[PDB]
RNA sequence: GUAUAGUUGAAGGAUUUGGAAAAUUCCGCUAAAGAGGGUGAAAGCCCCGUAGACGAAAUGCUGACAACACCUAGGAGGAUCCUGAGUACGGCGGAACACGAGAAAUUCCGUCGGAAUCCGCGGGGACCAUCCCGCAAGGCUAAAUACUCCCUAGUGACCGAUAGUGAACCAGUACCGUGAGGGAAAGGUGAAAAGCACCCCGGAAGGGGAGUGAAAUAGAUCCUGAAACCGUGUGCCUACAACAAGUCAAAGCUCGUUAAUGAGUGAUGGCGUGCCUUUUGUAGAAUGAACCGGCGAGUUACGAUUGCAUGCGAGGUUAAGUCGAAGAGACGGAGCCGCAGCGAAAGCGAGUCUGAAUAGGGCGAAUGAGUAUGUAGUCGUAGACCCGAAACCAUGUGAUCUA
RNA sequence: GGUAGCGGAGAAAUUCCAAACGAACUUGGAGAUAGCUGGUUCUCUCCGAAAUAGCUUUAGGGCUAGCCUCGGAAUUGAGAA
RNA sequence: GGUGUAGUGGUAGGAGAGCGUUCUAAGGGCGUUGAAGGUCGAUCGUGAGGACGGCUGGAGCGCUUAGAAGUGAGAAUGCCG
RNA sequence: UGAAAUUUUAGUACCUGUGAAGAUGCAGGUUACCCGCGACAGGACGGAAAGACCCCAUGGAGCUUUACUGUAGUUUGAUAU
């Protein structure tokens, strides 16, 4: 039978055109009065793939 | 060629001879043999399918 | 070449049979080493498991939605047109009909990369704001039908 | 027309080795038949057959076309009448829909409420309006689809007696348990039984002659007949000796090979704590093997990814399905992958997002090649390298023992 | 003759229910499950480690990072002493 | 392809090339003047292994090229004899 | 007449040492012709039973409770008959 892709990563990660993946940062949906104002600016913007976690995840997101 | 029923009913010979019509010519029927006899019209009906 | 045969060079490997004596290199535990659950029968954890550490997908947040009525097109840029020399009515038929646009998706859009020197005529369903200028520079005619 | 008995069906002799030829050597003949089996060894021409041709009293089956049954009419009008009731639908509580009450449409079930009648009623994923498509609450219906206890005719890069059915042999038998239940081992003389008349020892069993036979060291536990294990005879050595049992050196004694820098045996001297598994560590007094023989563990299907090879190459490629020998072998362009990205999205496009910004930044583009099949390495779903529990759930069987 | 396993019976001991009862026996789900034991069969050549950090209802398990190996690419001079 | 220089201990493991078993296909062969199997031999190759001869044995089997696997045994307080 | 448990191959000496840390087998010395028969039980960490004690399995089972979630039963209200 076919593989089944993960439905936790399809709702969190979208694939770019160069090969990598776009990722949305964390620590954004909670208390903010603890955090500073440089932090809450610099945690709006998306980051890329670290090549450690691209190994074990690659086969799950086989087509999406 | 086609129903040459008086020329196809005379090939239950020695194993020198195996006989294929103009449609069922495969690869193993040809590569195994050493020479091929063929009529004129069989060559034309080969050159229709094989363009 | 007859029945009594040669493959191409490098065309066909052999195999590697595992667990057949201690001088092939894979006898006594078969390339698995000592104990542990990577070395039992049918062991190994599921994919993406990292111990009880919360894995990467339960660490970063869910985001977005999908439109139900997304209508995206079947882009041809501009150089693909540059072999229909003069006067064709480029269209969602005869344009395709040689191996150009199989499976139009929602009608054909045209883009502007990168040089057209003909006098064609185009019938598509959308156009960029530079492909019209590139076509009318070369003296053609366009219509969004 | 077919199913259940059938008929007919071509062509060879001699020699050599043989116990016996189909084997060998010469010279022939046949084929709409050179597929297979049998005969004193391996057969186109010995036999049974095969290709072809022919054939049915009786019963059953399937076409056909006759008869007999059935069934089926137009155009216009629109005053009045009919068109499936405790039904539709709602509240409450559950189930079925990929949908777990969720913003929850559509389908049922239990209970309690409960409509309209063509100016009507339902549906288009809460709900309303507009538009569009449809008439529930009455029945019947062939084929394309899944299976094989059994019958006939076939095939296999399927097994060859610990294999293959548990069962090639009088096997669900012998045997075990009150019962439900569990369940084995065991194939082969030779071509022909021609299976040893007769004599001798012995109570017999058993044996030695004599015969049958090509062979009896093929004599019925009967083709071949390995290993552990038990014996007989002999070339060399051994009764002052501490030996993981070997190897290195070596006097004497005997022997004569796939001929060569020979074979057997070994007085005497040096050196030397077995084999596995598990461990920081083994000779271990950690853990396994009585010996010999047989059987006994990383595979296959469907996907994903990468290396190698092959054909095309800005393109590549079929699927289900029809004809075809369970086949190669053509039709079949629905579909899938690459050729353009960015954004959650409306959208824009070699550019786009955030932003007041023509600023900066992210991600793209600037020659930047994929695709189909084979093969190999790895992974996922399946029992997935095999062997091993204590326990869990659902049908059944037992109070002849004991309370 | 009667009483049956979620049960029966007990002048009470977790006692008996076909030599076994902290819940009988037989068949079926069932090749149950096991981060744990033991085993895994022919040979040669080339290279050849680790017993560490972080996190883990984790501490004899796993994950990435470090150390090994094979195939490419690119200027080099980036490596060393 | 003479000849130089350098290198060749090794567990888990990675890489490369070969030996051997049964079956299929095509070509070429052996066999009652003795095939497969068994026994003995003082033989050849770097390895797994391969020949030749003597005895037994009584109907089938090798060699070359490619292919497919129920493809190799010394240990499981293994199962059967 | 005729078994059984066990069993890596055994031509199986003593002392002081050495050694995963008390040896028939290692080292260095002492003692010792070859083969049996009846008795004793110091040793071969002797034989039988994959610890009767302890810890772990992110193991089971049986029992208790003001541990969590439920439920048979018992009760009360509306509604129907």
């Amino acid at each position: 039978p076919k593989q089944k892709t993960h439905r936790g990563l399809a709702k969190r990660v979208k694939r770019t055109g160069g090969g990598g993946l776009k990722r949305g940062r964390a620590f954004t949906s909670h208390r903010f009065h603890g955090k500073t104002k440089k932090q809450r600016r610099q945690l709006r913007k998306a980051s890329m793939v670290a090549k450690g976690d691209y190994k074990r995840i690659r086969q799950q997101l086989a087509r999406m | 060629e086609n129903g040459n029923d008086f020329a196809a009913l005379s090939a239950r010979n020695l194993p020198n001879v195996s006989v294929v019509t103009s449609d069922n010519v495969s690869v193993l029927d040809v590569v195994s043999a050493n020479k091929v006899l063929a009529t004129q019209t069989a060559l034309t009906q080969i050159e229709e399918v094989l363009a | 070449m007859k029945l009594h045969l040669k493959p191409a060079e490098g065309s066909r490997q052999v195999r590697n049979r595992v667990g057949r004596g201690t001088s092939s290199g894979n006898g006594k535990t078969a390339g698995r080493g000592q104990k542990g659950q990577k070395a039992r029968s049918g062991g190994g954890v599921r994919l993406g498991f990292e111990g009880g550490q919360t894995p990467l997908f339960r660490r970063l947040p869910k985001r977005g939605f999908t439109n139900i009525n997304r209508k995206d097109y079947a882009v041809v840029n501009l150089d693909t047109l540059n072999r229909f020399e003069d006067g064709t009515e480029v269209t969602p038929v005869v344009l395709k009909e040689a191996g150009i646009v199989k499976n139009e998706k929602a009608g054909i859009k045209v883009l502007a990369d990168g040089e057209l020197t003909k006098k064609l005529t185009v019938k598509a369903a959308k156009f960029s704001k530079s492909a019209q200028e590139a076509i009318e520079a070369a003296g053609g005619s366009i219509e969004v039908i």
